[PDB]
RNA sequence: GGGAUAAGUGCUGAAAGCAUCUAAGCAUGAAGCCCCCCUCAAGAUGAGAUUUCCCAUUCCGCAAGGAAGUAAGAUCCCUGA
RNA sequence: UUUGGCACCUCGAUGUCGGCUCAUCGCAUCCUGGGGCUGUAGUCGGUCCCAAGGGUUGGGCUGUUCGCCCAUUAAAGCGGUACGCGAGCUGGGUUCAGAACGUCGUGAGACAGUUCGGUCCCUAUCCGUCGCGGGCGCAGGAAAUUUGAGAGGAGCUGUCCUU
RNA sequence: UAUACGUUAAGUGGAAAAGGAUGUGGAGUUGCUUAGACAACC
């Protein structure tokens, strides 16, 4: 794998523990990230440098060095920067509102929708019609961000519902 | 208890004097009906020069029945005759009178216009 | 879950403040007593031990007025075990009484059916007769015992044999008056059993 | 979804493609979505 | 007792 | 109402610098599946558990066994539903 | 599951159509549940995927299966089980002897042409099915209360109001 | 529960065709490529 091949820079205040199996906890300035890799897949940190080292070179091996450099790539990225994708409301009275920490969504049901994210992810609401999933795992975040978008998807007339931000919607014509 | 080939007398001057009951409505294998239930009906008999003709399939009413009614009370009502009145599909009488006293179960299923036309209401 | 034993005594009715009358049953059930608990550690499941009637001492044995000293009271005769009960709350000798059930409180009524003796497949099964006329000899019989292919007849062919006797729950039955000088539920509607039969009262398992 | 013996490209944007041991295409025109069966 | 028989013309 | 799933929808993600629901990993999701609800159930010979009661008799026998009278308890017989 | 082909079991008899009674199974799903695509605006639909839990009407005509029709229904599924089930029922039809019509035959008679009429036997031995007892077992003898391996049952769905 | 070297991941093995497919093993031909290809990104 050329991905599994490239080696990541990791800055002063990303520490990288390992243990039994190969698993390596990532601290830094927003949290802790652990993961549990495949044991026969070789890591190592040298003068601040993380490099996946592939021991074979069976089709199985190609998939999880690759696998492991990227997810190493956004567990550091993750403690340093953050992700966060971002949710536009789309459509006549659909509106975002926070309530402490639920979503409460308004998006053309007979009740209001809610959603409680979960540790380490946190959502912002800055429009009525705009929601924010920030957090360190590129995972969670872009897992709470579907389960948002899955509450009312943009249907293909008007373009009305919950879409990623800069989504293109397949916008059919009605008559 | 009114099903599949009872004959009603009808209690109103849309024509009719007797009707055979086609089918009870409001469910698949439903046997019999009761005071404030729809039926369809055929007439067998008509009072020549009325609006509702022999022959006609037509839905009605029932207003009164042998079996009667129990109330929520523990009191019960019974009449002599079984009798409907034919009725269009929002509920009003095809007819202008009603003849005979009808049961106090018809305000229940909303039919109105048949319990005000009613001589009484019992 | 809480609970009561006693006896059907019948059916009356009674009207509601609204003027509907409602038919109930009369359980009279005599305060029942707490005569064991069972424990997850000794037994290995938590329930108590209700004991309700009192029962002369010549229709007592040893056995019987040895296991209800701890309770301190007299034989009894009948004796049911709840469980999904509170455990704290009940101790052994303590009375449970008809008053631990208030008015509109839903439950669930166990009893035995009446027993109805032998009876044929169309009073048991409720199945249909054949033709009464028409040239039929089939009227009361219980249909086909099944097809040639598997020269047998299927499990649950259902046939004549005794009918009744039998365990029965009818649930969420409301109770309607509870008459704790004269030891009585009134449960709107009809419970299992012959009169005199033991009744069971619980909690309702679906509230 | 067309579930048919013959997954082919439909058209040019049609990627065919294998999951859970089944062939399948995917492609941007969602008439196009087909998977082997 | 039959008219013509078991598996009958 | 739980739990796990089907089709389906995915998230993250390489093999294959991209893309990709899948290969590692993580979800979601049917009147259906396993429960939940009702009944029978330890001949479940794998014969389960708890509580309580009786109490270690007499005579044959080298003992091994055997016989007898009993305990707690039950039944015959009787009044019945 | 059809019509057949073959003629392998049964001619010292494997009762033969339809219905009734009683079901049970398959899924190629009629309804209800979940979906993808749509020449899916909505309401409706079309088409394909998952799904066999439960459900799946009463009449007129005809021996009828089927079918057509009336009126409903959420729906009025398609098939298997000796065209499921006659030692369970029916006996309209088919399938004996009477009689008749058309027709064919010189005739006696003949016709999956028609017509009116026309004996449906059996006290259950065994397994099987549904109930109910007795015996012994379960390292003493008893009286109660129980756990639940395991098994059975149930499982359908409309309309209205509101949003 | 032999030995050796391979193959298969489908319980294929342990029933089936046209046809469909970046499944995977082995051969071989060939376009293009540090005069920098292929993919990504003016
Ligand atoms: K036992
Ligand atoms: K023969
Ligand atoms: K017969
Ligand atoms: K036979
Ligand atoms: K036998
Ligand atoms: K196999
Ligand atoms: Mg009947
Ligand atoms: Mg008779
Ligand atoms: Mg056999
Ligand atoms: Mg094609
Ligand atoms: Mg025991
Ligand atoms: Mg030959
Ligand atoms: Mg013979
Ligand atoms: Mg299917
Ligand atoms: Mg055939
Ligand atoms: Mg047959
Ligand atoms: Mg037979
Ligand atoms: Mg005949
Ligand atoms: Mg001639
Ligand atoms: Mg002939
Ligand atoms: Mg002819
Ligand atoms: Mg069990
Ligand atoms: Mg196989
Ligand atoms: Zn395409």
């Amino acid at each position: 794998s050329r991905v599994g091949k490239k080696l990541l820079e990791i800055p002063s205040d990303v520490t990288v523990t390992l243990n039994d199996n190969n698993t390596v906890a990532v601290k830094g300035p927003k949290g802790e990230l652990t993961r549990t890799f495949h044991p026969d897949m070789e890591i190592k940190v040298e003068d601040n440098v993380l490099t996946v080292a592939r021991p074979s070179d069976q089709k199985e091996h190609r998939a999880l060095h690759g696998t492991t450099r990227s997810l190493l790539g956004n567990m550091v990225e993750g403690v340093s920067k953050g992700f966060e994708r971002g949710l536009e409301l789309v459509g006549v009275g659909y509106r975002a509102s926070k309530s402490g920490n639920k979503l409460v969504l308004n998006v053309g049901y007979s009740h209001p929708v809610e959603i409680v994210p979960e540790e380490g992810i946190e959502i912002e609401v800055p429009s009525q019609t705009k929601v924010v999933v920030k957090g360190t795992d590129k995972e969670r975040v872009g897992a709470i961000a579907a389960n948002i978008r899955a509450v009312r998807s943009p249907e293909p007339y008007k373009g009305k519902g919950i879409r990623y931000e800069g989504e293109v919607v397949r916008r059919k014509e009605g008559k | 208890m009114i099903q599949q080939e009872t004959r009603l007398k009808v209690a109103d001057n849309s024509g009719a004097r007797e009707v055979l009951t086609i089918k009870v409505l409001g469910g698949s294998g439903r046997k019999t009906a009761n005071i404030g239930d729809v039926i369809v009906c055929t007439v067998k008999q008509a009072t020549p020069g009325g609006v509702v003709k022999k022959g006609e399939v037509v839905k009605a009413v029932i207003v009164r029945t042998k079996s009667g009614a129990r109330r929520s009370d523990g009191s019960y009502i019974s009449f002599d005759e079984n009798a409907c009145v034919i009725i269009r599909d929002d509920k009003s009488p095809r007819g202008t009178r009603i003849f005979g006293p009808v049961a106090r179960e018809l305000r229940e299923n909303n039919f109105m216009k048949i319990v005000s036309l009613a001589p009484e209401v019992i | 879950t809480k609970g009561i034993l006693g006896r059907k005594i019948g059916m009356t009715q009674v009207f509601a403040e609204n003027g509907d009358l409602i038919p109930v049953t009369v359980i009279e059930a005599a305060p029942n007593v707490v005569l064991q608990k069972k424990t997850a550690e000794n037994d290995g499941y938590e329930a108590i031990q209700l004991g309700f009637d009192d029962k002369r001492e010549k229709l007592s044995n040893k056995p019987e007025k040895g296991h209800v000293a701890k309770a301190e009271t007299a034989p009894k005769r009948f004796v049911k075990e709840l469980r999904g009960v509170e455990m704290d709350a009940y101790e052994v000798g303590q009375e449970v009484k008809v008053e631990i059930f208030s008015a509109g409180e839903i439950v669930d009524v166990t009893g035995v059916s009446k027993g109805k003796g032998f009876q044929g497949a169309i009073k048991r099964h409720g199945q249909s007769r054949g033709p009464m006329s028409h040239g039929s000899r089939y009227h009361r019989r219980p249909g086909s015992m099944g097809p040639v292919d598997p020269n047998r007849v299927f499990k649950g062919k259902l046939l004549p044999g005794r009918m009744g006797g039998e365990q029965i729950t009818v649930q969420n039955l409301e109770i309607v008056k509870v008459d704790a000088e004269r030891n009585l539920l009134l449960i709107k509607g009809n419970v299992p059993g012959a009169k005199k039969s033991l009744i069971t009262v619980k909690s309702a398992v679906k509230s | 979804m067309k579930v048919r013996p013959s997954v082919k490209p439909i058209c040019e944007k049609c990627k065919v493609i294998r999951r859970k041991g089944k062939v399948m295409v995917i492609c941007e025109n969602p008439k196009h979505k087909q998977k082997q069966g | 007792r039959l008219a013509l028989g078991d598996r009958a013309p």
